[PDB]
């Protein structure tokens, strides 16, 4: 038996981890799981361009075209999918979806606006890519159970939010691993529960918490720094300065993942008597996440042996 | 094992008393004050 | 939010956070103490060896109200007793001779 929790602030990709174990371990999501998740593709596509419309006002945008006036309002009504392809083609929508930091936007926003051909045909089934790529908070606890290497594993997805941390204190007993997750494109973002509060520093605090708190001084502590796709693209127009004012290195991947890696890592106050097991991850990332995790597995039977 | 018991009867103090007792103890004039002026 | 601190973690000379507060008597900073459901094993001994009426009075009528899932589980606090496990309450209040004590102990069916 294996006890593994998978922790993390809002959105770092806790639940995206629990998606792969399905499949990675399993047959995974069916054509019919699929079309139970077309509502939530459509919702998350649609309340993205409504965020990004939303923004303009705050960030004083105009319509790159005065004809979308008239579609903006048809689109807080509802011929849809029209109105919604105009829109995302807009030159002041894309630069309102351009400084997305300034506000609130799901990750996958421009994965479901650029393929808005594809998902909104009326045949239209989400694949397993659209589903890893969909957006459903996760409140109250996710325990699912998997078997990898004849291991019994019992998994706790919990809420990332500052919200859902009642339910954390509940799950620290006889926990074998902690998969503490990263979002490494979020040193620009700020928190949507607290919007004077960095997404990044949120993570390092409670990363402080967690790899140094008593309850998991055996407890194996691996570290995904994930979304490293969304990062490496990001990264050359965003500098990592926003996030550590310190930071002399380059704009670049290999450099600044290099450097977040060792930020967080500094946070381990028993460095001579803990390992931290850090991964560069992509969660939406099968093959990835299999590799990943194959790698952690070892680690958890070598830790217990 | 050994039962015990209140033999002889003290009368229990309601809410209001005890808190008007405990007010009094505690050296609040206010809410001593308040009490006596509801209590008429 | 954080889980910065353990609520229930001791200090050198084998106290916790509740222990203070009833040894000081704060009335507000033990009944907040108690707000944030901190342990509460053998505290009401301090409470009744302090012969604190107020004291007694809170721990007593705090323990029935708003319990929910359990307790939350703790580790490891539990070694350290000053009083002895075969101890009771109504037994050391015997031993404390305070009248208001040994009255609200034996109100309680004891
Ligand atoms: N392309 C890509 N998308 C990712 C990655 N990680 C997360 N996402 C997406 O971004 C969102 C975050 O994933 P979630 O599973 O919701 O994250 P979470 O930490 O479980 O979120 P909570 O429910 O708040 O705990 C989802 O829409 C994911 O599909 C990544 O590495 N690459």
């Amino acid at each position: 038996e294996v006890k593994l929790l998978l922790l993390g602030a809002g959105e770092s990709g806790k639940s995206t981890i629990v998606k792969q174990m399905k499949i990675i371990h399993e047959d995974g999501y069916s054509e019919d799981e699929c079309k139970q998740y077309k509502v939530v593709v459509y919702s998350n596509t649609i309340q993205s361009i409504i965020a990004i419309i939303r923004a303009m006002g705050r960030l004083k945008i105009d319509f790159g075209e005065a004809a979308r006036a008239d579609d903006a309002r048809q689109l807080f009504v509802l011929e849809l999918a029209g109105v919604i392809k105009r829109l995302w083609r807009d030159g002041g929508v894309q630069a309102c979806f351009s400084r997305s930091r300034e506000y609130q936007l799901n990750d996958s926003a421009s994965y479901y606006l650029n393929d808005l051909d594809r998902i909104s045909q009326s045949n239209y089934i989400p694949t397993q890519q659209d589903v890893l790529r969909t957006r459903v908070k996760t409140t109250g606890i996710v325990e699912t159970h998997f078997t990898f290497k004849d291991l019994y594993f019992k998994m706790f997805d919990v809420g990332g939010l500052r919200s859902e941390r009642k339910k954390w204190i509940h799950c620290f007993e006889g926990v074998t691993a902690i998969i503490f997750c990263v979002a490494l494109s979020d040193y620009d973002l700020v928190l949507a529960e607290d919007e004077e509060m960095n997404r990044m520093h949120e993570s390092m605090k409670l990363f402080d918490s967690i790899c140094n708190n008593k309850w998991f001084t055996e407890t194996s502590i691996i570290l995904f720094l994930n979304k490293k796709d969304l990062f490496e693209e990001k990264i050359k127009r965003s500098p990592l300065t926003i996030c550590y004012p310190e930071y002399t290195g380059s704009n670049t991947y290999e450099e600044a993942a290099a450097y977040i890696q060792c930020q967080f890592e500094d946070l381990n106050r028993r460095k001579d008597t803990k390992e931290i097991y850090t991964h560069f991850t992509c969660a939406t990332d099968t093959k990835n996440v299999q590799f990943v995790f194959d790698a952690v597995t070892d680690v958890i039977i070598k830790n217990n042996l | 094992r050994i039962p015990l018991q209140i033999v002889r009867a003290e009368t229990e103090l309601s809410a209001e008393e005890k808190a008007f007792l405990n007010a009094v103890e505690k050296g609040d004039y206010a809410t001593v004050k308040q009490a006596l002026q509801e209590a008429e | 939010i954080y889980y910065n601190v353990n609520i229930n973690c001791m200090d050198p000379l084998g106290r916790s956070a509740l222990l203070i507060a009833i040894e000081n008597e704060n009335l507000e900073i033990m009944e907040l103490l108690l707000n944030h459901s901190v342990y509460v094993g053998d505290a009401l001994l301090y409470a009744i060896r302090k012969e604190v009426v107020g004291a007694v009075e809170l721990l007593l009528s705090y323990r029935r109200p708003s319990g929910e899932k359990q307790v939350p589980t703790l580790m490891m606090d539990t070694q350290f007793s000053e009083f002895t496990p075969d101890i009771t309450p109504i037994m050391l209040a015997a031993h404390t001779n305070n009248y208001e004590i040994i009255k609200l102990l034996v109100q309680k069916r004891v």
